[PDB]
DNA sequence: CTGCTTATCGGTAG
DNA sequence: CTACCGATAAGCAGACGATCCTCTCGAT
RNA sequence: AUCGAGAGGAU
């Protein structure tokens, strides 16, 4: 069944915010992605057995990080790809606040 | 999760910096070269052609094989490839930018228009956001058509500084299709823009030039807005549908690279080739369409872009727009996995918080439970048992990367367990599940449960939880879902849990009671009518499980030991409760029962039903909440059910026709008055035939006769109800069901068995559909009652036709307010909800957005939880000064002001003490700055306000508590008293900080908590009217600070969505175009949600834009006084006055051809011009409304075309008021220019757009002189229409209670700060129409976000979307994929504090549970052993 | 008194569906709406074949 | 502060900003008849030395923009005459606790 | 005079009330509206003397 | 549902025996609650029975 | 930016988002097989291991609680006050 | 039997009260080519194609349908058909 | 049931 | 006594439209 | 199963 906005919007009301993780992830997209620390993209190639990464354009084989994404929030930083436009993902914040 | 293990680091993502793709980074990317427009088929042979899918991107067939990366299907995403264009493409939406750097920038050189040679340039060039900064740019360099070689400097204006090169003249740019034309200035120089030269201009602007746009040399380059290369999806972005083998089926978007690649290719074929020079622009046309129709198409430009079949094709942006679209339809809300939804049953037998499973779904459902020594020996009996029996499971997991599945699977009965592995069990009993009703807007709309797996196949729940999740069980059907890990599990039973979403916040009241059967069988359980006997008790006692398993000493003993109802329902009410009430006639000995009184859970008197047992705030179930916990009080529940049940299942309840059929004198006496009360309304209609009426103020002789006609029969019904109600005895089903609030409200009564009454459409009673009548049934012109639909007979009695038809008409009035109302509802409702979500309460209890701006201070000006809160009297700002000395003022040199010694041991030693009395008139002057300051807070002198610690009850414990006898003197000091109260007045925190800002600011938040507290724990109250000891009273001292810490609200709480639904869940309540003074026409007003849609929206042009003026403050009561200053406001024009205007052909201006006008010029001449007379006659009657005289009317015509119109004018006693004047080659064409000034631009005495101006006389209460809240009436002006700028400075008025539910004016004139109230108030009213209640916070949340930014952010679209908030939050509501183009065009960063970000990303978004970190400390583990 | 047409019988402003209604000049008014919104979500005997 | 009576010639007016580090202020006659600040809804407004702002921002833990604004041609700052940067402590009355402050910076 | 005056709000009262801020027996009501019958159906009332709104169901 | 939109579902079973029967010796097939009565105000449901 | 174990002003009160939590990654590592600092008279339930384990206040860990400027109070369930 | 809801004696109901039938109707053709390609009902049974449900396909007896008096239950294959497709 | 672009007027500048 | 910048008024455009749930039919 | 629509349940 749909856990639609209004159901979201439920949760963060009551502030149980794992469990919206769970309606997120574990019973719904949980998808797993590579991406370049420096050219934050969905382009690193994964040979998983032979453990090398590397990263045609912005050369790496090192710089590489893992995430945790729902698969349909992949779709959609691709489809913008597809756009020409970057959606960029870093591991780490440099602007502070 | 994702299948196998990478070596490669697990991190969280923190930024997403939003750019555009440029060519030179698309190749660098790329791994399949695209080059071919076909699928597969290398000649038909079973695999993929290396030119479009394939080409080194993801497989298909079920093969590793995807450039030796092998994983494959479900495990490698997705490689994108390339494709290189021949000529370079427009991108579909960067459009309107592409022209808007080009009209910015000049060709050739590619420079700025304008440096800051230009000063106005700077100011634009200033702006710290890239937003608004290009956007005074643009409005700058729209005008300039020409580069500027020489330029004025900043020293002389006869001296020019050089910058720029040569300087051409640059185009108009305008949009066509997907090009740009332009048309260089001498008859212009029509010429098309090429994708290939505006490509050459975007590269040659400078560096810094980039970033003065909204643009940025790394991310985004104004050059890369040009398609030069375009990337191109894999698969999983357009995945094929497949059938087996030798059946394909393939995407839409598929087709689309096709359609490009193909066009790209018969490009390339005519460059290489013998080309028709410009016949090939042609075919780039097409290029320019394939590549801009994949993106976008419902554009500007008609052509629909379909593919065989009539196929609208979804382009990408398609995909994404909301609902249904990826973001909002597949990213905030996903469909999901262990899930369940049947029809809902009530279950009178299971507790409140619980919920029975059907066997079936328990063993569908699973929850996956680590094995432990702990469980080892359940959990392995449970696989045994295999997934068929109830207690048992369905899968194992080994650590090792593998599920073993028990419905299959050969060794289901073999299986070692071992410690460390997932067993997949079913649903257990006691296990926690969140429970849920759509359509969700509550807190309460989804809650916790404990299931409890029954048969058949029914979901059920409890009677008293119906309210929350809004149920019957007609049919409806709920969603369950179940956690899945033990911290999560844990997230829910300790805030999504039942009982702990009693006491909901959006109305500081609980919101679960005891309702129906229950709550009607409770009454007849109660009346000191009903005893129970030996035999029957016991079961009932027995029936309670918290019973002491000690039967209760019975009532009566006498011949026969009989037990009272009272005496064993309080057996389900514990221990330690105290409830006061007293309704009307409640006596402490009630000689009808009324009220209610509970001393130690144990009744006293009292009926009780829904007044003390129902979701009211002064009830028994909010005390048991607040005075023994949420755990204790969910059990209070089943208690009162699991007894009174049993009763009434054995006593017995019902209904019949009989419960709807009066007396035989009643009837008659019924049908008799509503036969005078016809006779009322003919009269009244031949009075209205004969022209007697009288006018009203309520306006037309016939609206007043509506008026008149409808509340004779509203009347009539009212009071023939009021009979049949009487005349049903106390033995009468219905009438028992009345009293004790289970269902049924006085008027069922009155309509059944009295009469149905008058039925209405749209306010006035049913209209003349048939040209002068209602129905053919009746002859023209019968505006009698049942001509006008009138029903006479009660529904025993059965309607006749006509009645059954007028009747049917104003039935469906409200299907269709259903129907058209909860559309906008909902889009109200979902705007809000969208508006607010991210504003939290933080740990230092400010309360913030996500970008980090503080919205409120302090969570709703005082840091309390809503949940925390209750109607207490403030007893300091009531009563006069006379009751008030006779209540809090102690003197102690006083012989009669003394607290007689007969109170206090200490008493007859302190008549006289000085220093006593010292610490003794500090407690008055501070009371009476309670009072000065109170009223000036509450200029209503209301004392009924929200506030957290109910008192009355905090010391009515005490007062049975500690047995406190009234008899025998206390044991207190003054010192006792005024030190403690004081010492408690520096213990109520809420802020805490260190310093002199934060302790100041503190103090505020306290201020009025604290006069409640000074207003019941003064000394003449504690002493006299309490008497409470130095032990109790240091005990309620105790209670009180704790019962307001814990009322403290808790960082974490996500305020913004909890105060949105708060008003958009009654929002749904309201009922649409209502209108109560649509009837009474010239006097109507906007309400309900079309009123409300105006707000939310900040409206400029409003329906009815009413401004209410006051008087000065003496003249405020004085009659004619009021109609002074009303003829000083009302825009009257001199068309306002006049009767005709004619034009006469008078030739000799010294007589008059006209014998009526004789006698005015002998005047006008006793003490050259043209011969077009022109006559106006002014009305007597109007001209003295607004008080005027023919000489200032005749001053101001004159002083209007000045001299050069001849201008005259009679007196004031003439038969006929009149003005005549004449003009000084075609002069009748020019006495017409002037006859339409002498009009439409003309003001004789008010102000413009004050059209109408009523005069009222308001209620008003004020201070009385002997101290006393009086009634002192005034005379207030309301109006049509706004003015407030000139209005306000009128004299005569009070300038300083002006008002106008146009709050968006009140801000542009009283600045902001004001607009703010103004708004709130204009919210409240909205709100407060309905009948519903909403806590201040809520809406003082929503008040606040539309203002703290500076103007009036609408709460629309336009509004809050446009702010700095991450660009995915803002994405997530309305514009979309149109907001995404423009954040990765202006390299945008999203913070990801936002709750939508992070529920994009699936992760943990920073909400209560998830606001903060817990980490292991080392040094506290080293210590446990 | 001037009357020119009778009316059969008012009953017949009444629809299939409404007409199945007993006494619904005894119900409030949208009571026979609803009814006429379920009488069609029934289980009769449509046909004999 | 310069008070005109209809309205002063465009060209004029900007010879105003014109001459640091005095500031100059135009006003109509007509939108000075009644004090704004004496009306029932209006709390008034009080201007922090940048001692008392330097001070509120490190207590409240703020990044300037972080806090409330209000317009630079606001009735009531215009009243009080502001500048960019300048902060006002606007201190309300309350239905649900006495008295509460809160702050405003210029825009 | 009589022109300047505005409309009276004139709505017969029922005894057959209670209302919270004066406890009076003076409260006049509209029939309406939100979802009639089944389940329900909405009365507003209204307090002439006080200002009140509350509903049923 | 009877027929005035008086609708709802079984919310339980109950045999003959712990049904409630009438000196007469019958007992109800169905057993609807007294408030559906004065909220909806269905007359005719009475009237019909 | 690391407020010290003392100019200390978040309310000494354990708020029951953070509680809920507590519970929660205790009743996490329970599960996981982990060491129980308290004795577990007759349980079998790790949140209901973890509840006996606040009471009797021996849980070793620290919340950090943030402000909206980066900087933070850590504090201990040792330290915090679980009235409710 | 509160809030809609009502109590329905279980006796009547074994006596037979409002007991109803339920006419469900599962339909399906053979589609051919215009290269005369069609396709084939009948009882299945793997052979180099392979695919098929996991439903007991034993209650049809060869023609592809079932017999009017046989009694099916859970995910039973009540129609077999097959494509011949190179 | 309204925001942004365009034209037409009334004033001030060489 | 004409040249041209600036304000304002008036004319035409866009993007939203309840949550969830079950059925049936038709098509590259 | 992808796609378009129609019929119906809950406020
Ligand atoms: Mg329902
Ligand atoms: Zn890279
Ligand atoms: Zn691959
Ligand atoms: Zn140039
Ligand atoms: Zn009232």
């Amino acid at each position: 069944l749909r856990f639609g906005e209004m159901e979201r919007d439920c949760m963060i009301a009551h502030g149980a915010a794992s469990f919206l993780k769970e309606r997120l992830m574990e019973a719904s997209d949980a998808f797993r992605v590579h991406i370049c620390g420096i050219c934050g993209l969905m382009t690193v190639i994964a040979k998983l057995n032979h453990n090398q990464f590397e990263c045609k354009g912005c050369d790496n084989k090192i710089d590489i990080y893992q995430i945790h994404i729902p698969y349909a929030a992949k779709l959609l930083f691709q489809e913008l790809m597809a756009m020409n436009i970057t959606p960029r993902l870093y591991t780490d914040r440099s602007r502070d606040f | 999760v994702g299948q196998q293990y990478s070596s490669a680091p697990l991190r969280t993502v923190k930024e997403v910096q939003f750019g555009l793709f440029s060519p030179e980074e698309v190749r660098a990317i790329s791994v399949a070269k695209i080059r071919f427009p076909e699928t597969m088929d290398e000649t038909q042979t079973r695999a993929k052609i290396g030119g479009l899918n394939d080409p080194r991107l993801g497989s298909i067939d079920r093969n590793l094989k995807c450039q030796t990366c092998q994983e494959g299907m479900n495990e490698c995403p997705g490689h994108f490839g390339h494709i290189d264009l021949a000529k370079p493409v427009f991108h579909v939406g960067f459009i309107a930018k592409i022209k808007k750097v080009c009209e910015c920038v000049c060709m050739h050189c590619g420079k700025l228009l304008l440096d800051e040679h230009n000063e106005l340039m700077r100011q634009a060039l200033a702006i710290k956001d890239s937003k608004k900064r290009f956007a005074a740019i643009w409005t700058l360099c729209k005008t300039k058509m020409v580069c500027e070689t020489d330029v004025p400097s900043e020293d002389d204006p006869t001296q020019l500084v050089s910058r720029g090169g040569c300087g051409n003249t640059q185009p108009t740019i305008r949009k066509d299709g997907l090009k740009l034309v332009g048309s260089w200035k001498d008859e212009p120089e029509l010429r098309v823009l090429s994708t290939e030269e505006i490509l050459n201009i975007f590269k040659h602007i400078s560096v810094k030039d980039f970033t003065s746009l909204g643009f940025n040399e790394v991310f985004s380059r104004p050059e890369w807005m040009i398609l030069t290369c375009l990337p191109v999806p894999p698969p999983p972005v357009r995945p094929s549908i497949s059938f087996n083998e030798s059946q394909r089926g393939e995407d839409d978007l598929t087709f689309k690279l096709a359609d490009i690649l193909k066009a790209n290719i018969s490009l390339e074929t005519l460059e290489h080739n013998g080309a028709p020079h410009h016949a090939i622009e042609e075919a780039e046309s097409l290029l320019q369409f394939h590549v801009a129709t994949y993106m976008d198409n419902d554009i500007a430009g008609q052509p629909q872009a379909l593919q065989k079949s009539g196929r609208p094709v979804k382009s990408i942006r398609a995909r994404l727009k909301g609902k249904e679209g990826r973001i909002r339809g597949n990213l905030m809300g996903k469909r999901v996995d262990f899930s369940a939804r049947t029809v809902i049953s009530g279950d009178p037998n299971l507790e409140l918080d619980q919920v029975g499973v059907p066997k079936s779904i328990a063993k569908t459902l699973t929850y996956p439970e680590v094995v432990t020594p702990y469980n080892i020996d359940r959990l392995t009996q449970l696989v045994r048992n295999g997934p068929n029996e109830h207690p048992g499971a369905k899968y194992v997991i080994r650590d090792s990367g593998d599920r073993i599945d028990l419905r299959y699977s050969k060794r289901a009965g073999d299986i070692q367990l071992q410690y460390g592995w997932k067993v997949e069990r079913h649903i257990m009993d006691n296990d926690p599940v969140l429970f849920n009703r759509q359509p969700s807007l509550h807190k309460m709309s989804m809650m916790a449960h404990r299931v409890k797996v029954i048969p058949y196949s029914t979901f059920r729940l409890n009677l008293s939880v119906t309210s929350p999740y809004n149920a019957d069980f007609d049919g409806d059907e709920m969603n369950l879902h179940v956690p899945q890990s033990e911290e999560t599990r844990a997230e829910l039973s300790q805030l999504c849990a039942v009982p702990l979403q009693i006491v909901s916040p959006q109305s500081n009241k609980p919101c679960m009671g005891i309702v129906q059967d229950t709550l009607c069988g409770i009454r007849k359980l109660t009346l000191r009518d009903t005893f129970i006997e030996l035999d029957q008790v016991l079961n009932m006692l027995y029936w309670v499980p918290d019973w002491d398993g000690v039967i209760p000493t019975p009532a009566i003993i006498k011949p026969k030991p009989l037990w009272s109802g009272k005496q064993i329902l309080s057996v389900a009410i514990p221990n330690g409760i105290h409830l006061q009430r007293f309704d009307e006639g409640t006596t402490l000995l009630s000689p009808k029962d009324n009220g209610m009184l509970i001393i130690d859970g144990q009744i006293i008197f009292g009926v009780v039903e829904k007044k003390t047992v129902g979701s009211s705030n002064g009830g028994l179930i909010h005390v048991v909440t607040r005075e023994k916990g949420p755990q204790v009080c969910a059990k209070l529940f089943g208690n009162i059910q699991k007894v009174v049940n049993f009763w009434l299942l054995h006593n017995g309840f019902s209904t019949g026709i009989g419960d709807t059929i009066a007396d035989g004198p009643t009837m008659r006496e019924i049908t008799e008055t509503i036969a005078e009360a016809k006779k009322k309304v003919l009269d009244v209609t031949k009075e209205a035939q004969a022209n007697l009426l009288t006018a009203k103020h309520g306006m037309t002789l016939r609206e007043s006769f509506e008026d008149n006609v409808v509340r004779f029969l509203n009347e009539a019904r009212d009071k023939a109800g009021r009979l049949a109600e009487v005349n049903l005895k106390d033995l009468n089903n219905v009438k028992q069901m009345v009293m004790a609030g289970s269902k049924g409200s006085f008027i069922n009564i009155a309509q059944m068995s009295a009469c149905v009454g008058q039925q209405s459409v749209e306010g006035k009673r049913i209209a003349f559909g048939f040209v002068d009548r209602t129905l053919p049934h009746f002859s023209k012109d019968d505006y009698s009652p049942e001509s006008k639909g009138f029903v006479e007979n009660s529904y025993l009695r059965g309607l006749t036709p006509q009645e059954f038809f007028f009747h049917a008409m104003g039935g469906r009035e409200g299907l269709i307010d259903t129907a058209v109302k909860t559309a906008e509802t909902g889009y109200i409702q979902r705007r809000l909800v969208k508006a607010l979500e991210d504003i939290m309460v933080h740990y230092d209890n400010t309360t913030r957005n996500s970008l980090g701006n503080v919205i409120q201070f302090i969570y709703g000006e005082d840091g309390m939880d809503a949940a925390h809160i209750e109607k207490q009297s403030l007893d300091t700002i009531g009563g006069s000064d006379a009751a008030f000395e006779k209540r809090y003022r102690v003197d102690l040199l006083n012989t009669d002001h003394t607290l007689d010694p007969s109170l206090l041991e200490s008493g007859s030693e302190i008549l006289g003490d000085l220093k006593l009395q010292v610490l003794l008139d500090e407690e008055y002057k501070q009371l009476v700055k309670d009072r000065k300051f109170l009223r000036e807070v509450f200029v209503d002198g209301e004392a009924n306000w929200p506030l957290p610690v109910n008192i009355r009850r905090i010391i009515q414990n005490a007062q049975q508590t500690f047995h406190i006898d009234h008899t025998k003197p206390s044991d207190l000091t003054i010192k006792d008293i005024v030190l403690g109260v004081k010492d408690l007045q520096e213990n109520l925190l809420v802020l805490r900080g260190k310093n002199e800002i934060i302790q100041n600011a503190q103090r505020d938040a306290v201020t009025l908590f604290c006069c409640l507290l000074r207003s019941r724990l003064a000394t003449r109250r504690v002493l006299q009217e309490y008497r409470l000891t130095k032990q109790a009273f240091d005990w309620v001292l105790s209670n009180i600070e704790a019962q307001f810490l814990r009322s403290v609200v808790h960082p974490g709480e996500m305020v913004g969505v909890l105060a949105a639904q708060s008003i958009g869940e009654p929002a749904t309540q309201m009922t649409l175009n209502t209108f109560h003074f649509a009837g009474v026409a010239s006097k109507k007003v906007t309400s309900g949600v079309p009123r409300l849609k105006e707000i939310l929206n900040v409206a400029k042009n409003m329906k009815t834009p009413s401004l209410t003026v006051y008087l000065e403050p003496g003249h405020a009561a004085d009659q004619e006084q009021a109609k002074l200053i009303r003829s000083a406001i009302e825009h009257t024009t001199l068309k306002s006055v006049t009767i005709a205007s004619e034009i006469y052909y008078d030739p000799d201006p010294r007589s008059t051809v006209i014998p009526e006008d004789e006698e005015i010029i002998q005047l006008h001449f006793s003490l050259q011009q043209s011969p077009w007379l022109l006559r106006l006659e002014l009305d007597r009657a109007a001209m003295n409304d607004k008080d005027l005289t023919m000489g200032q009317v005749g001053e101001r015509i004159k002083q209007t075309f000045k001299n050069d119109l001849f201008v005259i004018w009679s007196e004031d006693n003439d038969e006929k008021l009149i003005i005549r004047c004449r003009v000084v080659a075609e002069e009748d064409h020019m006495l017409k220019k002037i006859e339409n000034t002498m009009l439409e631009n003309i003001t004789l005495r008010g102000v413009e757009n004050i059209e109408r101006v009523v005069m009222m006389k308001y209620d008003r209460k004020v201070p009385s002189p002997t101290g006393e809240y009086v009634k002192e009436p005034e005379w207030v002006l309301e109006t049509d229409g706004v003015n407030l700028s000139e209005v306000m400075t009128v004299p005569g008025i009070d300038p300083t209670r002006i008002y106008t539910n146009s709050f968006i004016d009140i801000m542009e004139v009283l600045g902001i700060e004001a607009g703010r109230a103004a708004l709130y108030k204009e919210v409240y009213n909205v709100i407060a129409s309905d009948g519903s209640y909403v806590n201040y916070r809520h809406m003082a949340l929503l008040v606040d976000v539309m203002t703290t930014q500076g103007g009036l952010t609408s709460v629309t679209r336009h509004g809050f979307n446009r702010s700095n908030t991450g660009a995915l939050m803002r994405c997530s509501f309305e514009e979309t994929v149109e907001i995404l183009f423009e954040a990765g065009a202006s390299a945008e960063l999203d913070d990801c504090r936002g709750v939508s970000e992070n529920v994009i990303l699936g992760q943990m978004a920073p909400i209560g549970t998830g606001a903060f970190d817990v980490m292991i400390d080392e040094e506290s583990l080293v210590k446990y052993m | 008194t001037t009357f020119t047409h009778c009316e059969i019988h008012p009953s017949m402003i009444l629809g299939v569906a409404a007409s199945i209604i007993p006494f619904p000049d005894h119900n409030q008014s949208p009571r026979n709406t609803y009814q006429s919104a379920m009488g069609k979500q029934a289980m009769g005997v449509f046909l004999t074949n | 502060i310069f008070v005109y009576q209809n309205n002063i010639t465009p060209s004029a007016m900007k010879l105003v900003p014109s001459i640091p580090p005095a500031t100059i202020e135009t006003f109509n006659e007509a939108a000075l008849v009644v004090n704004i600040t004496h009306h029932e809804l209006v709390p008034k407004h009080i201007r922090l030395s940048s001692d008392e702002k330097r001070e509120l921002l490190k207590r409240y833990r703020l990044k300037e923009s972080q806090l409330p604004r209000i317009q630079r041609a606001d009735p009531v700052a215009l009243y009080l005459g502001l500048k960019r940067g300048e902060v006002v402590k606007i201190i309300r009355k309350s239905e649900t606790s006495g008295r509460y402050a809160s702050y405003r910076i210029c825009m | 005079l009589y022109n300047a005056q505005g409309a009276t709000i004139e709505r017969s009262v029922t005894d057959r009330f209670t209302c919270g801020k004066c406890k009076e027996k003076k409260v006049s009501y509209y029939q309406l509206q939100t979802r009639s019958a089944d389940h329900p159906l909405t009365t507003f009332c209204t307090c002439e003397a006080c200002g009140n709104r509350w509903k049923f169901s | 549902a009877s027929r005035h939109g008086q609708k709802g579902t079984i919310g339980i079973t109950y045999r003959r025996e712990d049904m409630p029967f009438t000196a007469e010796g019958i007992v109800p097939d169905l057993i609807i609650n007294p408030h559906a009565i004065p909220s909806r105000m269905t007359v005719a449901h009475l009237i019909e029975c | 930016k690391a407020i010290p174990k003392d100019q200390r002003a978040t309310t000494p009160y354990m708020t029951k988002y953070e509680r809920a939590r507590i519970l929660g990654t205790r009743a996490l590592q329970i599960s996981m097989n982990a060491p129980v600092f308290v004795d577990l008279e007759g349980e079998t339930d790790p949140l209901r291991i973890a509840m006996k384990e606040l009471a009797e206040k021996k849980i070793p860990l620290v919340i950090r609680r943030y402000l909206p400027d980066g900087s933070f109070e850590d504090w201990s369930v040792e330290e915090l006050i679980v009235d409710l | 039997n509160q809030e809609d809801s009502m109590i329905m004696n279980q006796s009547s109901i074994d006596r037979g009260l409002f007991r109803s039938l339920f006419f469900r109707s599962y339909m399906d053709q053979e589609k051919k080519y215009g290269m005369s390609i069609t396709e084939t009902f009948e009882k299945p049974q793997r052979t180099n194609t392979l695919r098929m449900k996991h439903g007991t396909y034993d209650k049809l007896d060869d023609d592809g349908l079932i017999a009017p008096g046989v009694r099916v239950s859970g995910e039973d294959v009540i129609i077999g058909k097959t494509t011949p497709i190179s």
